[PDB]
RNA sequence: UUAAUUUAUUAAUGCAAACACCUGCAUUAAAAAUUUCGGUUGGGGCGACCUCGGAGCAGAACCCAACCUCCGAGCAGUACAUGCUAAGACUUCACCAGUCAAAGCGAACCUCAAUUGAUCCA
RNA sequence: GCCUGUUUACCAAAAACAUCACCUCUAGCAUCACCAGUAUUAGAGGCACCGCCU
RNA sequence: CCGAGCCUGGUGAUAGCUGGUUGUCCAAGAUAGAAUCUUAGUUCAACUUUAAAUUUGCCCACAGAACCCAAAUCCCCUU
């Protein structure tokens, strides 16, 4: 099944999103627009909010 | 305390009578080392799902056995068809083996007479049973 | 205090974020470059 | 709600009113959308920003929310810096 | 002892007036007992040799139980009172 | 309506309703194996591992022999005079990790019943062939297919639009969509009864993979089992639906083409009687001769593997037991002579 | 009563407090106490159904029941601007909810039947 | 249904309840019942005299 | 008049259920549905009543409203 991950913006901002992964798929890395920063940054996935 | 514990939970939540009580403690004193909560759930295993009764229990020495083996040798005759749970009736389909045929003789004479497989399989089928109490603990 | 350390982390973050970002392609790219020649054999 | 309460006599104001809707002083009422804050992972962003928004009630609900509050949550609130400031009053309304 | 604390907040009486309790400002939760509370000692004067506590006239903490049982019954100590300690002092200094 | 009844039948699971039917049937069938069924098909199911041949077949295939998995495919080919699926030795209870996407993007290997694959393994699937699966949407034996060499397209059909759609989930997650996107797959939703209208003597290569009574899985499943008194009469009439299944199948294959009746239970009614009545059906209404293929060198062959029910009149029969948990699986080969 | 909620009350113990009794707090029983026992269908049973979507009934704007005829869904895949904002409209016959969207900022140069769940509270 | 008896006063007097006998369980004991008693005793309960088999 | 006595009190208990709801006269005035432990009820909508504002309401000529695979309807200037 898939997992809703909690990507964090890597650029300091407090900024996150929630994505959908597959649980057995490797951790996320991936290029977001943050509009803090007003620019697209890399965000890590920090938690697993929950599974679907 | 330890002492009275173990009496009061043969007595009131095993309905053991008094004349059995002592009887029990005098066959299998390994039940008073045993810990409450377990000696409990061996007396209901073979209360409930072996349908054996007080009587029984005392006269064959059931208590004295680990659960581990009542349990693996008993489920392995369960699976196998050998064994039944009496009904609410307290009925069953073919005469249920004696609780000595079943723990008191060694492994290879139950697994012959009784069970009537092989070691291998049941070796397989204790480590499968193991393996299933502890993904339910 | 809060708002500039805010700011300064930020800076750093911002500062380092380029070449992240660079590498982090690069990794997809070889990731997918050892793909095409675990395809080969 | 209460007619009459039993300690002055007056008529009482249902707090559930006051915790979720808020009167401007023209009559309109104001609310949130159910489900704004809930399960946003599976909404689109359309219906995310259709659900973040303030939305006015209808006449008969007005109504019931007038019936429900008392004459004090429809006074005029000459607050500092509130935000609703210039939505307190309608302009240019005909009929 | 044991001491409560009301689960329903009572309102305000006023100054003169006296708060008007109802059947919930009877339901209580226990906040402490103070039975359980750790033993604290009891300050005392000895007025006659002890065995392992003192020899007469120095201040002593002893268990509560001790003080109150055997030394203050049969007159082996005084309360620490400030009279006690200065007739003490001036019993010392006149020595 | 009457409330008040004189005597309510007793509240039974599904799963000890299926318990009952299994003893008072297969008991008589077997005789003195079925305390050794029994136990087998009560205790836990050892499974195998499929290593997608898509993915990196090798270094999967390294990683289980590491976890000390051997292929039980490869042995038999050993000794026969392209799958690979790793299975533990006999009496081991090991589990296979759970598997994982690999690095090309699709899972490194599919963890099934190992006897789900020797009727895919008994077809023969010839380099190129038009393949059909009729009924076989549980995944398993379509995968198998899909990564044996059936270049020349297959047809899986199912009538449960659930399982057409895990099908699909599997595949997507398996099989790269580059081998997908043309019609080397066909998956369709539509009714194997129809298949015989809709397509004749085409495919070469057929498995028909009926539905049955699944013996294990309505043993332990207690939803949506079989034997619950509400799917009496679907139970009753499965054999009716095998045999029109299985007639389907038979006039699709080209003349002189291969197909494989398959089925999870071990019921010689809904295993050799069905087999005989579709043979019987298809030569008198629609006069067309199928002659059954021996699998007996199979059974010797898989032997090593699978604990086979050698008191069987057509087709095979893999039965389970504790040393390998791997049936049950009746699988009957029949080449289309007319 | 193996319905939910309790153990206020007794009987046991354990820990505190005092130096067995009493008190406080726990655990286990006995005993009881409060309250409930959904809806639509089915007379010869051993149940079915309850929400959402497509088609006929309902031929041509919309709307149309059934203890009517059929078929399905409680996801998945991609992407990570699947960002922010905003005229004007649609709307499952109310409301709640659900839809589409010009322009603009900022960027590049989501699909299809349904695939779901309010408030409070965490 | 062993028997004599008991019962729904006001629709049922019975095969139902009780019953001697038998059986099961609980209790090692005193100053208000049990009891001014003490295991051949007392309490709770089942079943129904006796007799016959296994 | 006991599946839990009787009397008093809380008590004018509650009842989506039954029954009743008393002068004259005139006028307008009848059912699209949804939700609901809901189908003996109620909230909204629809219909209905009253008062007020201003302006189009109905009937309706052309033109116009789908492919897959009939009666009519909708929209609609004039009148
Ligand atoms: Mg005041
Ligand atoms: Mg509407
Ligand atoms: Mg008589
Ligand atoms: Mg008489
Ligand atoms: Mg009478
Ligand atoms: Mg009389
Ligand atoms: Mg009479
Ligand atoms: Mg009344
Ligand atoms: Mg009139």
């Amino acid at each position: 099944k898939n997992i809703l991950v909690r990507m964090v913006s890597e650029a300091g901002t407090g900024f996150c999103f929630n994505t959908k992964r597959n649980r057995l798929r490797e951790k996320l890395t991936l290029l977001h627009y943050d509009p803090v920063v007003k620019q697209r940054v890399l965000f890590v996935e920090k938690k697993k909010i929950r599974s679907l | 305390q330890d002492i009275n514990d173990t009496v009061r939970l043969l007595k009131e939540k095993c309905l053991f009578t008094v004349q059995q009580v002592t009887k029990i403690l005098h066959s299998c004193p390994s039940v008073l080392r045993e810990d409450l909560g377990q000696l409990e759930y061996k007396f209901q295993y073979a209360y409930f799902r072996m349908g054996i009764k007080h009587p029984d229990i005392v006269k064959s020495e059931y208590l004295q056995y680990s659960l581990t083996k009542i349990k693996q040798r008993h489920i392995y005759l369960e699976r196998l068809g050998r064994y039944q749970t009496p009904d609410k009736k307290g009925q069953t389909q073919i005469p249920n083996p004696l609780l000595k045929d079943i723990l008191r003789v060694s492994e290879a004479e139950f697994l012959a007479r009784t069970a009537c497989t092989s070691v291998e399989e049941f070796q397989v089928f204790k480590k499968l049973l193991a393996r299933e109490e502890e993904e339910s603990e | 205090q809060k708002r500039r350390e805010r700011e300064q982390h930020i800076a750093e973050c911002m500062a380092k974020m380029p070449q992240m970002i660079v590498n982090w392609q690069q990794q997809q790219r070889e990731n997918w470059e050892k793909a095409q020649a675990d395809k080969e054999r | 709600l209460t007619y009459f309460s039993a300690r002055k006599g007056k008529r009482k104001t249902v707090k559930a009113v006051i915790d979720r809707f808020l009167r401007l002083h023209c009559g309109l009422w104001v609310r949130r959308k159910a489900g704004y804050k809930k399960k946003l992972w599976k909404k689109t962003p359309a219906r995310k920003k259709r659900l973040r928004e303030f939305v006015f009630c209808n006449k008969t609900q007005s109504k019931l929310l007038d019936k429900m509050t008392t004459s004090f949550w429809k006074r005029r609130n000459w607050y500092v810096d509130d935000p609703y400031q210039k939505y307190h009053d309608r302009t240019n309304l005909k009929v | 002892t044991v001491i409560v604390e009301r689960w329903w907040k009572v309102p305000l009486a006023g100054e003169g007036r006296k708060p008007r309790l109802h059947r919930r400002h009877r339901v209580y939760k226990l906040v402490e007992d103070t039975k359980h509370r750790p033993k604290e000692n009891l300050e005392l004067i000895l007025t006659q040799s002890v065995e392992n506590v003192g020899v007469r006239g120095d201040l002593v903490s002893v268990k509560k139980s001790l003080g109150r049982n055997r030394l203050l019954p049969q007159g082996l100590a005084v309360y620490a009172s400030p009279e006690n300690k200065k007739l003490f002092e001036e019993e010392k200094l006149l020595r | 309506y009457k409330k008040k009844w004189a005597a309510t039948e007793p509240k039974f699971p599904a799963v000890r309703l299926a318990l009952q039917n299994f003893d008072m049937t297969y008991s008589v069938q077997f005789g003195d194996l079925w305390p050794s069924i029994r136990v087998s098909l009560l205790s836990e199911q050892k499974y195998g591992a499929l290593v997608n041949n898509f993915a990196a077949w090798d270094h999967v295939s390294a990683k289980l022999e590491q976890l000390s998995a051997k292929d039980f495919v490869n042995e038999a080919i050993s000794h026969w005079e392209n799958l690979r699926c790793f299975t533990f030795d006999r009496g081991d209870i090991s589990r296979f990790p759970p598997a994982r996407p690999g690095s090309l993007g699709v899972m490194e290997y599919y963890l099934m019943d190992a006897a789900s694959l020797l009727p895919v393994l008994a077809l023969g699937l010839q380099p190129g062939d038009i393949v059909l699966d009729l009924c076989a949407a549980p995944g398993g034996k379509t995968l198998a297919l899909l990564q044996t060499g059936c270049c020349r397209n297959l047809a899986a059909n199912d009538l449960s639009p659930s399982r057409i759609a895990r099908l699909q989930k599997i595949l997507h997650s398996y099989v790269p969509e580059e081998i997908r996107d043309g019609n080397q797959v066909r998956v369709t939703s539509w009714d194997g009864r129809k298949w015989g209208e809709l397509e004749g003597d085409t495919y070469d290569r057929v498995l028909v993979d009926v539905p049955c009574t699944t013996d294990r899985h309505s043993l332990h499943e207690e939803e949506n089992n079989i034997f619950k008194r509400s799917r009496k009469k679907e139970r009753q009439i499965l054999p009716v639906l095998q045999v029109q299944l299985l007639a389907a199948g038979l006039l699709a294959t080209k003349p002189g083409g291969h197909v494989v009746y398959s089925t999870c239970s071990l019921s010689h009614l809904q295993n050799e009687y069905v087999v005989q009545g579709a043979i019987e059906l298809l030569a008198n209404q629609y006069s067309i001769q199928v002659q059954v293929e021996d699998l007996t060198h199979f059974r010797r062959v898989f032997m090593d593997t699978f604990c086979f029910f050698s008191s069987c009149q057509v087709g095979e029969l893999v039965i389970p037991n504790l040393m390998a948990n791997f049936g049950p699986m009746y699988f009957c080969k029949m080449r289309r002579l007319t």
